[PDB]
């Protein structure tokens, strides 16, 4: 689930 | 007192998403399902960005944030697509995307005609019940919090409180009035509508899992993120480790 994690972490 | 919860939901609601489907190729199983898988992948991006802007969501453990998203995307995307179908084509067709609208022929060709019919009934419910856009936004937000592992989440406590709060927000904006019975009836109808989403999501979950298994043999491409979730998270639902939270028994 690396790609999902990236979408969550990026900008917050 | 000026509302805030609804201001946020309306503000963050995802815009139009295209599948990238080439409507020039014939309607084949492989072409339709490959485009649906691409749409799912693109829509998963908006689901993530949306969820992150939701009130209280970032107060969940990062792993729980991933979990609810990995578990509930199917339900979320079906509910939303039923709303689009209802508003764009009066539920006469399934409006997956502006460039990927299913008619009768595509429903058959997709090999999931029964599931499409059930999705069309869902869409029609938005009309039968006269669901307001506000009620639609609140119900959809609650769907994010409607599926979890039977062992619970890392911070179940906070999740249960957030879920509770989203229920109160739904209760606050239900379309009713001097007639407490009408409100009571309305809440019953909406909770019943939400529950009916789960059996549909489950059929789609079963279908997509089976499809992924024989994907190489039927020439259906699965994008990376969908492939991963369908092979890791979806089996946990099908094996009974993760279950929906129903209102009614
Ligand atoms: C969620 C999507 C895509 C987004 C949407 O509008 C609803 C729709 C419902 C059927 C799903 C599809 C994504 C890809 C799936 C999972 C296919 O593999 C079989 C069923 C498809």
């Amino acid at each position: 689930n690396a790609l999902l994690r990236y979408l969550l972490d990026r900008d917050d | 007192s000026q509302p805030i919860f609804l201001n946020v939901l309306e503000a963050i609601e995802p815009g139009v998403v295209c599948a990238g489907h080439d409507n020039n190729q014939p309607d084949s199983f492989a072409a339709l399902l490959s485009s649906l898988n691409e749409l799912g992948e693109r829509q998963l991006v908006h689901v993530v960005k949306w969820a992150k802007a939701l009130p209280g969501f970032r107060n969940l453990h990062v792993d729980d944030q991933m979990a609810v998203i990995q578990y509930s995307w199917m339900g979320l995307m079906v509910f939303a697509m039923g709303w689009r179908s209802f508003t764009n084509v009066n539920s006469r067709m399934l409006y997956f995307a502006p460039d990927l609208v299913f008619n009768e022929y595509r429903m058959h060709k997709s090999r999931m005609y029964s599931q499409c019919v059930r999705m069309r009934h869902l869409s029609q419910e938005f009309g039968w019940l006269q669901i307001t856009p506000q009620e639609f936004l609140c119900m959809k937000a609650l769907l994010l919090f409607s599926i979890i592992p039977v062992d619970g989440l890392k911070n179940q406590k906070f999740f249960d409180e957030l879920r509770m709060n989203y229920i109160k927000e739904l209760d606050r904006i239900i379309a009713c009035k001097k007639n407490p019975t009408s409100c009571s009836r309305r809440f019953y109808q909406l909770t019943k509508l939400l529950d009916s989403v789960q059996p549909i999501a489950r059929e789609l979950h079963q279908f997509t899992f089976d499809l992924l298994i024989k994907s190489h043999m039927v020439s259906v491409d699965f994008p990376e993120m969908m492939a991963e979730i369908i092979s890791v998270q979806v089996p946990k639902i099908l094996s009974g480790k993760v279950k929906p939270i129903y209102f009614h028994t």
